RNA sequence: UGGAGAGUUUGAUCCUGGCUCAGGACGAACGCUGGCGGCGUGCUUAACACAUGCAAGUCGAACGGAGAGUGGCGAACGGGUGAGUAACACGUGGGUGAUCUGCCCUGCACUUUGGGAUAAGCCUGGGAAACGUCUAAUACCGAAUACACCCUGCUGGUCGCAUGGCCUGGUAGGGGAAAGCUGCGGUGUGGGAUGGGCCCGCGGCCUAUCAGCUUGUUGGUGGGGUGAUGGCCUACCAAGGCGACGACGGGUAGCCGGCCUGAGAGGGUGACCGGCCACACUGGGACUGAGAUACGGCCCAGACUCCUACGGGAGGCAGCAGUGGGGAAUAUUGCACAAUGGGCGCAAGCCUGAUGCAGCGACGCCGCGUGAGGGAUGACGGCCUGUAAACCUCUUUCAGCACAGACGGUGACGGUAUGUGCAGAAGAAGGACCGGCCAACUAGUGCCAGCAGCCGCGGUAAUACGUAGGGUCCGAGCGUUGUCCGGAAUUACUGGGCGUAAAGAGCUCGUA
RNA sequence: UCGAAGGUGGAUCGGCGAUUGGGACGAAGUCGUAACAAGGUAGCCGUACCGGAAGGUGCGGCUGGA
């Protein structure tokens, strides 16, 4: 139904996604109806998130795409709205 | 594109008036009058006196760094030396003439290269024509 | 005017004349060519100019002048259409592009060069 | 063609024999009852809306008629029979 | 937070007033000429006709069976093009007490009980080709139960913007469903989220050499109808609606965020990229469905083209490649699902010409290379040049061959970018213009040959033509045509005029 | 019952057309000399009739008339 997704607004082999919140049927590069937050070319990847808005979204069910989950995984939004003992503490930069 | 003494020798210091100032402008650094357009074009954006800043971004590129730093006689003879790629900036290979050097930027040169390593305090102002060529354009 | 008369009837903007109707808004245009033939130029000027009725691909006849020094150009060739008006001829305005598709380019030529289509010899 | 439409032509003429039988069921029962409320017979009409508004709602659960239609007939159905 | 001008009517002058130049750009095209990288871009004309392969399949955790076949979801999304449309189509604003929503999650309650068939499989006919008897299911069906829900009657309170809404209001009548097999599901009903649908306020091209148009037309009442309000439709009464604030006609047109220009206000355009609309050979339909202009569905009618053993059939690139035409002009019948998006499945996976990339074209915008020092009585050579070369050392970016080699059980890009090595200048410069405007000057042809953006140059000494030197200006580009804005206060709202320059109706009366 | 397409008197819009009418530009070859000076009869406006052609003459007007 709803679904958050990437959306490559990168140049040739430079890719950067924003994580943006969509219908199934849209185009990649199509109308959000909210973007979140940004995501991999670096040593240590770049992941930001809003933790307020994924709480918000996954609650009515949004339905994460598949290397999405990994990020929500990582980040630790996955947890808070899951509710399993996991946690969150991850990412840095440098 | 390079160019590769008479040039310099019409214009002497080696409308009618305006064009000899920006020709000898050009043929110093080395610049093709594209990339002159465009020194210009960024200038005028900057804030303060606009022909100033255009001696500023003159004087800001690697290889004049280098005519001055006189690593290498000849602002040309730098040219063969910056493009092979022997100079080196932050730690990376600068083989581009149009690098142009910010404030603390460390210039060290590359090991061998065999035929003194000089910092940027500033980018220097004028006092470190240029209405001349302001009113040329525009 | 008063700005009641304005709000009425507003400012019309002039109408353009286009310039070259032919091409239809076309840098190029080919054709045939129909007769070739000599005319006397008008004003104190006197001399012969070479000209050509082109029927273009675009279904209007019009004349043409041919650049340069001499011509293959015999009736029933194809041949490209420019622009650009030639001053003494009174009415003729296409030119005939030389060097391109049967207009052979001009002979022995070593100095501007490109206007009309003579390669380089042998550098 | 090529594709599984082959397929889904064949369901088309089944599912459509599905629903045409239950879209006719309705109307012939609508019809009979108009006729014994234009006769002026009470007793019968009255017997018929049950017969008639129990017809209707089952095709809503077939999932045919769409509930708001269904809904919709049995109202004029009812405010027909009380006057 | 920015607003230049110049030439040309005359013997000369001032004004009015066109025409022409300097500037910036482009989905460009021609010539002459090309060395490689990075990065976007590429049928504007014929919505012209299409040969070939591929562009939507998937599940054996539903089912007989032994790939095909029934069944469930998907196929309405993704992608294409601009024909049509001057319209609620679009852009911004609201309204929905006038309504729908599969999948998704997250409350509550249930998944009770029985039957009848039909493909596959066998045996027939039909033909070059291709489309009569049996057995299962989450296929399809009688019931039961459901008090949430739908319908009708009588009545409580409140809210207000009138129909009316809401409190699952309370009552009492009548009715609504389902599926099971190895962890996923299935019906009903509250709520949330998504997507829509339908109305209206205003906004946005030309035309009166288009002045009248309308009869389901404008309204009402009772019915039909839709998800829903409505002459949406239909039967009877009423006689109204729209228009000088441009109705009804004719012409052109996808609309917009934007993009080019301008100091602005404006003018032009609607490429790529991102929304909404319409259409899928041409027209008219409906079916299935939660949802349909249903590209790669169905039916009928027409136009056009293929196969044929002449009995019969089949098909529509405005998917991606590609082919032929038409054009001055626009690309490979590429690789891969590794990455992001989507569909199906419990999942492993399996599809995806969406997408990520590669090739090709200087089509555009950037960035680097073609050498760096020293070098004179200034060789020879060409013409009335040049510290350039000659010649002395030197550096090796890109190109060349070698070795290592990616960041994003396994990567298309790719043995690619990239780094470290071996020598040697070796493999690398064009194109315009030089009468004045507007940077640069001197030596065959005779008003012929020719040049030219406007002045105007050629009728025997040419800084203007044709060639050779010498110079400028730009340089992998340089010139020329085509188009739009500017200069143009030359449609003037900002910002003009009308005694004689173009411009006061011949004069008065008076409706809007 | 509605209903595409296909059948068989006008409205609007265009292509070709024997032939014919004026316009522009070109060389200037004939026929004149109408306008600019009282241009050798002041010129021009509005009609009217006439003439190879510029033009001529009536009636009223005007100064942009010596
Ligand atoms: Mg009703
Ligand atoms: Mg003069
Ligand atoms: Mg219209
Ligand atoms: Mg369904
Ligand atoms: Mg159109
Ligand atoms: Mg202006
Ligand atoms: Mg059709
Ligand atoms: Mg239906
Ligand atoms: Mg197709
Ligand atoms: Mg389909
Ligand atoms: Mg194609
Ligand atoms: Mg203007
Ligand atoms: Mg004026
Ligand atoms: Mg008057
Ligand atoms: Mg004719
Ligand atoms: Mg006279
Ligand atoms: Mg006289
Ligand atoms: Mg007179
Ligand atoms: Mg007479
Ligand atoms: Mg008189």
């Amino acid at each position: 139904a709803v679904k958050i997704k990437l959306t490559r607004l990168g140049k040739i082999r430079n890719p950067q996604y924003r994580i943006i919140v969509a219908d199934a049927r849209t185009r990649r590069d199509g109308r959000a109806i909210e973007v979140i937050g940004r995501y991999p070319k670096e040593e240590p990847s770049l992941i930001q998130i809003d933790s307020e808005r994924a709480q918000y979204w996954l609650g009515v069910g949004a339905q994460p795409t598949e290397p999405v989950l990994a990020l929500l995984k990582i980040t630790g939004d996955w947890q808070k709205f899951k509710g399993l003992p996991g946690a969150e503490g991850t990412l840095k930069v440098k | 594109a390079r160019y590769t003494t008479r040039k310099s020798r019409r214009l002497g210091v080696d409308y009618r008036q305006q064009l000899q100032e920006k020709q000898k402008a050009r043929f110093s650094y080395g610049v093709m009058e594209k990339q002159f357009r465009r020194y210009y074009e960024e200038a005028n954006r900057q804030p303060g006196k606009t022909g100033d800043n255009l001696l500023r971004i003159l004087e800001s590129r690697l290889d004049n760094v280098v005519y001055r730093a006189g690593l290498a006689r000849t602002r040309r003879m730098a040219r063969q030396l910056v493009s092979h790629g022997h100079f080196l900036v932050n730690g990376v290979k600068v083989d581009i003439p149009s690098y142009r050097v910010s404030q603390y930027d460390i210039i060290d040169v590359k090991e061998k290269s065999l035929n003194q390593r000089i910092l940027v305090h500033q980018l220097p102002e004028r006092a470190q024509t240029e209405q001349l060529i302001v009113e040329l354009y525009s | 005017p008063t700005i009641q008369q304005l709000v009425r009837k507003g400012r019309r903007d002039k109408i353009a004349k286009v310039k070259t109707a032919a091409l239809k808004g076309s840098p190029q245009r080919r054709g045939v060519c129909t007769r070739v033939y000599t005319t006397t130029p008008k004003k104190p000027n006197s001399a012969l100019r070479k000209v050509a009725r082109v029927k273009l691909t675009s279904q209007v006849e019009v004349t043409a002048y041919i650049p340069g020094e001499g011509h293959n150009l015999q009736e029933h060739s194809m041949v490209l259409v420019r622009g650009g008006r030639v001053k003494d001829l009174p009415g003729v305005r296409y030119k005939i592009i030389r060097g391109s598709l049967d207009t052979q380019g001009v002979k022995n030529r070593k100095q501007a060069r490109s206007r009309y289509g003579a390669k380089k010899e042998k550098s | 063609n090529i594709k599984s439409q082959i397929k889904r032509i064949r369901t088309n003429e089944r599912r459509r024999l599905r629903n045409q039988s239950v879209k006719s069921s309705l109307r012939t029962a609508i019809r009979g009852f108009r006729e014994a409320v234009d006769a002026g017979d009470k007793d019968k009409a009255s017997e018929l809306l049950h017969a008639t508004s129990r017809k209707l709602d089952k095709a809503a659960s077939k999932g045919v008629i769409h509930p708001n239609q269904a809904a919709n007939k049995k109202s004029a159905l009812a405010l027909a029979l009380n006057k």
